[PDB]
């Protein structure tokens, strides 16, 4: 996604992304949500179990 | 860092003569490719000359 590279499961989530926000950093400062450049959708990033 | 950033958050101020207590989060509103030298500024208001 837009140069940011990694592995995970892209599952649709209900996170309330404000229009300016793009990333989804967590408590431990871990990427957990990204916005698709083509269509504005909030996708939850989750590593494979 | 060569950027002009403006943040705004419109709030319905209640019956307080001055800036009220509480909190308000100024959301990002626009970002522009700027970098001209900045030292001073001035506001503009409409003078009553109708
Ligand atoms: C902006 O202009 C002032 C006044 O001449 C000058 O002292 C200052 O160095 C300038 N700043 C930059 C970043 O060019």
């Amino acid at each position: 996604f837009n140069g940011l590279t990694g592995t995970g499961v892209l599952t649709e989530s209900n996170k309330k992304f404000l229009p300016f926000q793009q990333f989804g950093r967590d408590i431990a400062d871990t990427t957990d949500a990204v916005r698709d450049p083509q269509t504005l959708e909030i996708l939850d990033i989750t590593p494979c179990s | 860092d060569g950027y002009f950033k403006i943040y705004s958050k419109h709030t319905p101020i209640n019956l307080v003569r001055d800036l009220p207590q509480g909190f308000s989060a100024l959301e990002p509103l626009v970002d522009l490719p700027i970098g001209i030298n900045i030292t001073r500024f001035q506001t503009l208001l409409a003078l009553h000359r109708s």
